[PDB]
């Protein structure tokens, strides 16, 4: 390393652990000046409000530190800069993120009140391009329709990408603010709108403007409300008025939350992508039906010819009995189905002409296909396979790319990285490794979500080399101790566990039992734990004896979401000298 | 090109010196992110190792280094 400091910066530009990336800074003081100077994202591990953070050296700085998180920051769910309850203390703070980080182009952060951002956006108004805000909170009563989101529109000058995905507000918070912005809404290129999944979606009302508010609008992500029940809802003439409104989309996305006919029909959906030419990512995953779209797929082929990844809901008639009806559609990097009846096999054979591009392909709620030409799309573009609601289909047995395989969601492997799976109420886990599932040298990512109305057999994973992170999903089970311990039972046995994501049962806080954290407590290899729901202060002691823990956080992201014992635990868990 | 990239270790280094005097953009990158690949992993004396470093720093330099990493999360 005898090497000009540029090049030496120029390698630790390429490193994205953030692990090793704190190891070479204890390497020697010349490549931590080389890491502190090159680091490009950074998630705080707050409190930012206490003086650790505040009087620390003022060499401690990321100079070239371009996407800054302070949504996980101390404690989890709380206001961060607010002005509701003083200023100097906030202004202070600010200004010493702002020095650690001046160069932010990109912010996420947590956001209960408005007022936060208008204590942030004054350091980095001239910088920032993109924000992301998190709120699983409620939205306070009070504020007076689109005020959430009146202090970036107004400051930061150099937006281009609005993130509130996981943002609780009422949809007339977001059509109130992005019409009334005209100067800075004109300017905007990427918007998700998700909302925390809590909303019954945009309405034609509401998405209409929106749209004729942002012409440079090249990413749309949104709930809308299609069912036609509602007056208001989402149809040809809406999507059209999109279409025309947001000529530049590359990427679009639409569909409908929930828990029968669509008003969207078929020569509306070849007119509305005849006025989208540059459309790469189109999604429409819609829980109301679309009957017939085989033409609306060829028009996409002929209209859409930059078409890429593509995703479609209840879209019953993408292809059939005899030649070419979505399959024009000849590049299809991935691709994904749904509740769609006439699939069957005579279909997923006919994609012979997606041979070059189909890395990615699912079927959700298709009821009609069989195991042995899922046995027939074998080709070497082919790389990531979910298969979710099959009535039929049950089998792994099927495959030439077991050896070329990756990802897999269903319900020896030679490259398979990946591995979601989802259960029912009481289900075993352990049949899965009789049922073709033995090997699997290179697996590190396994994920299992379970839903319903002995033990577990977690155990039995233990045979995987290199398995590292698990997500532990029991939300949607629906007294709970018993049930966390049939789930947890064994845990201790899985000896290459470095990252756990754990999200307890709920019925009316979503509290993490004592019998649990005893069990997830003897996990060895945890170097993170994040739980979703919480425990009592009185059970948080018990994880400080996991070796060399050194993430954990209780991140309650759902909504509605619902105490600084919990800062007393976070100076216990930074006490221990644990590993680099 | 990856089957390009083995090579000893001075070779590696010397590659990237004289990769940058002759302005190659793309050769730099793919010779200086295999190094960076040699540092992904190792505990950090295991990285003074693999390169012949030596700890410049006072055990309390250390742990001022270590308590500036505990903002952030892994």
């Amino acid at each position: 390393l005898d090497l000009p400091e540029p090049l030496l910066l120029h390698i630790l530009s390429f490193l994205t652990d953030v692990r090793s990336r704190h190891r070479a800074a204890l390497a020697c003081g010349r490549m931590r000046a080389a890491e502190r100077a090159t680091r490009s994202e950074l998630s705080l591990r707050g409190d930012p409000r206490s003086p650790g953070f505040l009087f620390l050296s003022h060499a401690f700085r990321f100079p070239a530190l371009e996407h800054l998180d302070l949504s996980l920051v101390s404690p989890w769910g709380h206001p961060l800069l607010s002005s509701v309850p003083i200023s100097e203390q906030n202004a202070f703070i600010a200004a010493r993120l702002a020095g650690c980080f001046p160069a932010v182009t990109s912010l996420a952060v947590y956001c209960r009140d408005p007022t936060t951002l208008a204590n942030l956006t004054p350091h980095w108004q001239a910088s920032l391009r993109r924000v992301k805000l998190v709120r699983w909170h409620q939205r306070p009563p009070t504020l007076p329709d689109g005020a959430d989101l009146e202090p970036l529109l107004e400051t930061c000058a150099a937006l281009r990408e609005l993130d509130l995905s996981e943002f609780y507000c009422w949809t007339e918070d977001v059509v109130r603010a992005l019409t009334t912005h005209p100067s800075a809404t004109a300017a905007l290129t990427h918007l998700d709108l998700g909302l925390a999944a809590a909303t019954d979606g945009f309405k034609s009302s509401e998405l209409g403007p929106i749209a004729a508010s942002c012409p440079n609008l090249r990413k749309l992500v949104a709930p809308c409300l299609f069912n036609p029940r509602f007056s208001d809802c989402v149809g040809d003439d809406a999507l059209l008025s999109l279409a025309t409104s947001c000529p530049r989309l590359t990427v679009l996305r639409l569909s409908e939350p929930f828990e029968e006919e669509a008003a969207i029909t078929v020569a509306g959906l070849v007119a509305f992508f005849a006025a989208l030419p540059a459309l790469e990512d189109f999604t429409m995953d819609l829980q109301h039906n679309v009957l017939e779209a085989a033409p609306a797929m060829e028009a996409l082929a002929r209209r859409c010819p930059r078409i890429k990844f593509l995703t479609l809901g209840s879209f019953q008639g993408l292809c059939k009995a005899s030649w070419l009806h979505l399959d024009g559609v000849a590049v299809c990097g991935g691709l994904e189905s749904l509740y769609m009846k006439n699939c069957q096999d005579l279909t997923d054979a006919s994609l012979a002409a997606i041979g070059r591009g189909c890395r990615r392909l699912a079927k959700f709620g298709i009821h009609g296909c069989d195991l042995v030409t899922s046995a027939g799309i074998r080709r070497l573009a082919f790389t990531l396979r979910p298969t979710l609601k099959e009535v039929t289909v049950l089998h792994c047995r099927l495959l030439h790319t077991a050896e070329c395989l990756t990802a897999l969601s269903p319900i020896s492997w030679e490259m398979l990285r990946s591995l979601s799976l989802w259960f029912s109420a009481g289900q075993l886990l352990s049949p899965l490794i009789s049922a073709g599932l033995d090997s699997c040298p290179v697996l590190e990512e396994i994920s299992i979500k379970v839903e319903g109305d002995t033990i577990f057999g977690l155990s039995d994973l233990a045979g995987f080399p290199v398995l590292a992170k698990m997500k532990l999903d029991l939300s949607e089970a629906v007294d709970l101790s018993l049930w966390e311990r049939f789930y947890l039972h064994g845990i201790e046995s899985l000896q290459t566990l470095y990252e756990l994501d754990y999200w307890p049962p709920q019925d009316k806080h979503r509290s993490l039992t004592l019998p649990a954290v005893g069990l997830i407590q003897r996990c060895v290899g945890l170097r993170k734990l994040f739980i979703h729901g919480t425990t009592h202060e009185h059970f948080m002691t018990f994880f400080l004896s996991i070796p060399n823990l050194r993430d954990m956080q209780l991140r309650e992201d759902y909504y509605p979401a619902p105490a600084e014992s919990w800062l007393r635990f976070e100076v216990q868990l930074n006490s221990r000298q644990i590993d680099d | 090109d990856a089957d390009f990239m083995k090579i000893d270790q001075a070779t590696l280094f010397e590659l990237i010196l004289a990769a940058n005097y002759l302005n190659i953009k793309n050769l730099l990158d793919l010779t200086c992110q295999t190094v960076a690949d040699m540092i992904k992993g190792k505990t950090p004396e295991e990285i003074r190792t693999t390169f012949n470093i030596k700890n410049d720093f006072t055990p309390e330099e250390e742990e001022e280094v270590r308590r500036e990493n505990q903002w952030a999360f892994e």
